[PDB]
């Protein structure tokens, strides 16, 4: 089966950074276009960014400059690079694998990412 | 198939996959914003997409494949074009032929996608 | 493989009237918008006219609307441009154009719409 393994979520201050983790099955990687979407609280799944097989990339305006996705597929895990979080980045992030002709997508259960003001 | 979800039919699914420009569900790009929920392509990619499979000489299981892909409800691709005014022809709730003003600048639009 | 066949240009005296038709094989021809393009001598190639695979729908140039004609014989596999009025503009090597193959929808007098041109038909009006 596929599984999507999100790790790498946490507490930390506003203007911290953390890095997030998503390990997959190594079947399929670097075939999949990769995407994080996250969920704040009280609102529905949106868009972050996606990452394509290639490695070319797109952010949402609200993270643009501040976060990086990037994929190894050598080891079968997506990354995405937080920077100068803001307590409007609390949420919990997902990781998703899509698969373009047969439209499936692949979701992980997803990592909690705390952003305190102090 | 690997690459649809037996060789030629596999391999224009493995070039679509490998499409330039995507626009997953929900996300914002080129001024537009995809609310299906899942990714669509650019109308270029889904283009290939459609004579590959036509051609393919592996005919049954690309038949399954541009049925499956083209022929679900409320299919569109996106592309630069000048301002969409109407359309000329529909089809089985699709549109064949748009028109366009063609004295505006081109901006991204979206665009039905074919029955297969 | 397809192949299209081009007729019914000449010179004529302006005023006057012609018919051009293009057969088209190797293909099913009702899948698929046919068109004219014309080239005068140091212009761009332009839009004439077009018209959809089932015959529906048909898209003119301006400056040939009300004196052009544009028509399609699914069972002989032929689209026909009728041309009345004739002007001396009007002289051009004219060009049949069959749709390409695509996956969405295509807008008729765009040449991008067209993967297949015939080698053109000369009408010279004359004053
Ligand atoms: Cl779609």
């Amino acid at each position: 089966q596929v599984q999507l393994v999100e790790t790498g979520g946490g507490l930390v201050q506003a203007g911290g950074s953390l890095r997030l983790s998503c390990a997959t099955s190594g079947t399929i990687f670097s075939r999949a276009t990769m995407a994080w979407y996250r969920q704040t609280p009280g609102k529905q799944r949106e868009w972050v960014t996606t990452i394509t097989t290639s490695g070319n990339t797109n952010y949402a305006d609200s993270v643009k400059g501040r976060f990086t996705i990037s994929r190894d597929n050598a080891e079968s895990t997506l990354y995405l690079q937080m920077n100068s979080l803001k307590p409007e980045d609390t949420a919990v992030y997902y990781c998703n694998a899509q698969f373009l002709s047969s439209r499936t997508n692949y979701w992980g259960k997803g990592t909690q990412v705390t952003v305190s003001s102090g | 198939t690997l690459w649809c979800g037996f060789k030629h039919t596999d391999a224009c699914c493995r070039t679509h996959d490998m499409c330039p420009d995507v626009m997953s569900a929900g996300e914002s790009k080129h001024g537009l914003t995809n609310t299906a929920s899942h990714t669509r392509l650019s109308c270029d990619c889904d283009d290939k997409f459609y004579d590959c499979l036509k051609n393919s000489a592996d005919t049954i299981s690309s038949y399954f494949v541009g049925k499956m892909y083209f022929n679900l409800i409320d299919t569109k691709c996106y592309k630069l074009e000048h301002p969409v005014t109407g359309c000329g022809e529909r089809t089985e709730g699709r549109c064949l032929h748009y028109t366009v003003d063609k004295s505006k600048p081109k901006v991204y639009q979206w665009f039905d996608l074919r029955k297969y | 493989q397809v192949q299209l066949v081009e007729s019914g240009g000449g010179l004529v005296q302006a005023g006057g009237s012609l018919r051009l038709s293009c057969a088209a094989s190797g293909r099913t021809f009702s899948r698929y918008a046919m068109g004219w393009f014309r080239q005068a001598p140091g212009k761009e190639r332009e839009f004439v006219s077009a018209i959809s695979g089932s015959g529906g729908f048909t898209d003119y140039a301006d400056s040939v609307k009300g004196r052009f004609t544009i028509s399609r014989d699914n069972a002989k596999s032929t689209v026909y441009l009728r041309m009345s009025s004739l002007k001396p503009e009007d002289t051009a090597v004219y060009y049949c154009a069959a749709e390409g193959s695509r996956g969405s929808s295509t807008r008729l007098d765009a040449r991008g719409t067209y993967d297949y041109w015939g080698q053109g038909t000369q009408v010279t009006v004359s004053s």
